[PDB]
């Protein structure tokens, strides 16, 4: 509040940014990650356009915005825009200076080494940050319950991560990185809607798909039995009068797209359903480690709020796997902020000093200081 | 009118914040300045402004629709408030007041340039109207933001121990030669006559219009001695 | 007034010229655009005829004037006459020299490139104009309210323009140019009056039609129901004793001509009603741009003062279009001078320097200097 530097809490993704004040429990400001141009010519004088529009400002008025996506899994097409995206967060809402308080960020597993240094360069050189750190998504969602033995699966808009982090981290391969989350779901629906004629073309209405999705759409329990149910017009035909003015009866369209999750064959890949990858992370570890893993499976990420996402797991996991222990998956109810809950902790830890980076530490060991010492 | 306050703000930061003597939050990374506000540097200190009501309060535009009404009324005062047309301000009537006020300030400057003004500046003792109490901070601030002590180093010239010409005159009259009522009248030639007859280099001293300037105290001894070893 | 060059304000059309003094709010002198000959022989000595008669001089005495129309949408049959039309405006009334003050004009969208240079040639070469500019009709009517998101439809006597200028200008096609305004309405009535016998032949009385029109004539709300109303002689038979001496009971003639507006089929064209062209400019832009366009539709032009012009729009627009947002059309009350209000602004802007043309700038980049750099 006043005494002691007091550090902030943040969690940037490739779709939605989570950031609030300091010493909080949950994000206070969650603005969308969008920045486009006025392909059109702004009125050009009815402001020197520039500002691609962002925050609640851009999301409020997409219409005349060519939403340009800067961060696509790993590669950032342009860093120049990111500079003015962070110049809005700490000031326009939080009304606090980073040249005063530390900073905490999230680490996207297996991200180019050059990126973690490019970011830090923006802080240390310009925003003068004597103290900060970048922790690993999943591991944060962990330290917030009451046990030191659980497997975590954290994901949202970036990429899927099957991290069996319970007793320790990193041994053979176990962990997995799969580019198939959030943004991928928003991109797949528009393609499949073309079969019925509906074709949300431009990237502006592309977002409307995501907005509509998180209100009615659900996951197919069993596509076979649900297909025969199509004969009826009660559980299928769903009402959603476009705020514009044209109803879209999303009946067989709701539980069609999610099927891709279990069937990556529909997106040109050999990756199997998420219940096979589960085995892929269990078969690698020791033999006397499984019985307790099934007894605890952490499922974090707001993506896992789709009706029919948890009940399916018990059907496929119990099939081709040992079946004499307690099969149990911990899917936190509000599992989207599970990372934010753990974030507020690291920022307050004192042992954190053993891990974080100090101003001088960045110059002594060079830019690689971060991931050259830690993991 | 379609450029409210937020859009108007952007027409300032871009136009300026590059021209010298004007800051804000963006360029000058200071949290004290809001994202909607800016930092305007005067010849004194720093001031930040809000935006509430900027337009309607500033526009001032007064067309000939609200004015003409009262003029066509029937009352010895209503039309009387609008006195004999054109009092020291005529030219042409129909035009936004935005330019009318601009002429008001221009009528203040132009008439002050070509003349012989006289300067009077006052300072307030205290905010409690007390006769004896001096507020150090407040008074010191007034002497600061007005830039008066700077003139003491500029209007004068700037250094350590300072003395006048007029007041220095009626004090060391009987110590110099040819500086008596028989003076020619020319100061520049008078001052030179004061030093040249005692053999002193030109650059050693500095002479403006008023106030004599000798750097460092020790030089005063140099003068006192120079007069001692020329005539016992 | 005195100090500072002080620029004038003007707005020339193909029917009525709007011009006044400097730094004004509204036009001070609006003389008609007419210039004919004395087909007859002037008295020939009772002045060396010449002067085709113009201004309040010609309009006052049409009788013996063969009103010759110089400017017909795009093509100017003769420029020689225009020279002496502008020699009257700045001097005879304004009593000020253009060889002293800048100048502002209006731009008819999609006008031959050769025309914009021919005009400027008259100023720079003869009337010595070191500073001037030619802005775009509709865009001026905009910058005069309190928002940067509205669609404008500006027109008068020239041609109709459906310009959805709100956030920016020019992208695919959206905007439309339709030769059907003012002069077109004055030309159509005389043709339809022939069915009753009345035939205002010569071009002199042709103008009388326009004069009579703007006093009683109105637009049909629904031609079907109004036709059955003809049985009654109260709302139909309108009184207008010709200043000459012959009453013309304009009953079913008032709301007959305006029907052409919504039905261009009566003037040999495939163009649909003005409510279809509205869709034509909305369907092109993005999807998430519509909901706010309906919430704001600017309708400028004194032509939109005909009783029964605004209430019809709500009937046809809400029919074949999305219907879940706020349908709202801004039809400024005195929307004829909406361009003049915006004109007085540009002439006073300082940023205007970034746009206007300087004496030397015309010689460096040649004649095309204007529309070769700007838009
Ligand atoms: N109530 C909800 N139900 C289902 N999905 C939701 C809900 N709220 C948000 N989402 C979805 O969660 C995703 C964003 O989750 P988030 O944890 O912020 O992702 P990331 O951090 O990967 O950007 C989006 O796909 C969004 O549609
Ligand atoms: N009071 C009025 N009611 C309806 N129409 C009017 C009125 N006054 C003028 N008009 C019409 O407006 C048109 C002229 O408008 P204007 O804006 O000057 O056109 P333009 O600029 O295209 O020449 C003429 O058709 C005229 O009859
Ligand atoms: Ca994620
Ligand atoms: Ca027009």
């Amino acid at each position: 509040d006043e005494d002691e530097t007091t550090a902030l809490v943040c969690d940037n993704g490739s779709g939605l940014v989570k950031a609030g004040f300091a010493g909080d429990d949950a994000p206070r400001a969650v603005f969308p990650s969008i920045v486009g141009r006025p392909r059109h010519q702004g009125v050009m004088v009815g402001m020197g356009q520039k500002d691609s529009y962002v925050g609640d400002e851009a999301q409020s008025k997409r219409g005349i915005l060519t939403l340009k996506y800067p961060i696509e899994h790993g590669i950032i097409t342009n860093w120049d825009d990111m500079e003015k995206i962070w110049h809005h967060t700490f000031y326009n809402e939080l009304r606090v200076a980073p040249e005063e308080h530390p900073t905490l960020l999230t680490e996207a597993p297996l991200n180019p080494k050059a990126n973690r240094e490019k970011m830090t360069q923006i802080m240390f050189e310009t925003f003068n940050v004597p103290a900060m750190y970048v922790a690993i998504q999943a591991v944060l969602s962990l330290y917030a319950s009451g046990r030191t033995t659980g497997i975590v699966l954290d994901s949202g808009d970036g990429v899927t991560h099957n991290v069996p982090i319970y007793e320790g981290y990193a041994l053979p391969h176990a962990i997995m990185r799969l580019d198939l989350a959030g943004r991928d779901l928003t991109d797949y629906l528009m393609k499949i809607l073309t079969e019925r004629g509906y074709s949300f073309v431009t990237t502006a209405e592309r977002e409307i798909v995501r907005d509509i999705k998180e209100k009615l759409c659900y996951v197919a329990l069993d596509f076979e039995n649900e297909m025969a149910t199509a004969a009826s017009s009660s559980s299928l035909e769903k009402s959603y009068e476009l705020p514009d003015g044209q109803v879209i009866t999303i009946g067989n369209e709701r539980f069609r797209c999610p099927e891709t999750l279990f069937q990556p064959s529909f997106i040109g890949m050999e990756s199997a359903g998420i219940h096979e990858t589960t085995y892929n992370s269990i078969m690698k570890c020791d033999i006397d480690i499984r019985k307790d893993l099934y007894a605890n499976n952490v499922m974090s990420g707001g993506t896992t709020m789709y009706p029919g996402i948890a009940d399916r797991m018990q059907k496929e996991i119990t099939a081709l796997a040992p079946s004499t222990m307690k099969i149990k998956i911990i899917a936190p109810p509000e599992r989207k902020y599970s990372v934010w809950i753990g974030g507020s902790i690291l920022a307050s830890l004192s042992t954190f000093q053993q891990m974080w980076i100090t101003k001088q530490e960045y110059d002594e060991a060079g830019p690689s200081i971060v991931h050259r010492k830690c993991f | 009118a379609k450029s409210t306050d937020q859009t108007f703000l952007d027409s300032i930061c871009k136009q300026f914040e590059k021209n010298p003597h004007l800051q804000s939050y963006v360029v000058s990374k200071d949290r004290s300045i809001g994202d909607t506000c800016f930092r305007l540097k005067h010849y004194a200190g720093d001031v930040t402004y809000d935006v509430r009501g900027f337009l309607d309060k500033n526009k001032d535009t007064l067309f000939g629709d609200l004015i003409s009404s009262m003029q066509s009324s029937s009352d010895p005062l209503v039309q009387g408030l609008f006195p004999p047309t054109r009092p020291e301000d005529s030219k042409k009537r129909p035009e936004t007041a935005g330019s009318q006020f601009r002429n008001a300030m221009n009528a203040l400057i132009t008439t002050l340039l070509a003349c012989s003004p006289h300067y009077v500046r006052c300072i307030k003792s205290n905010d409690n109207k007390q006769a004896g109490v001096i507020d150090e901070d407040r008074v010191r601030h007034q002497v600061r933001y007005l830039g008066l002590l700077e003139n003491v180093r500029v209007r004068r010239a700037g250094f350590a121990g300072r003395i006048e010409y007029t007041r220095f005159y009626n004090r060391y009259k009987m110590l110099c030669k040819k500086t008596w009522p028989s003076f020619n009248g020319t100061a520049k030639q008078a001052t030179e006559l004061i030093l040249q007859q005692h053999n002193i280099d030109k650059e050693e001293i500095r002479m403006g219009k008023t106030k004599v300037f000798i750097r460092n105290p020790t030089t005063l001894f140099y003068f006192e001695e120079k007069r001692e070893l020329e005539m016992p």
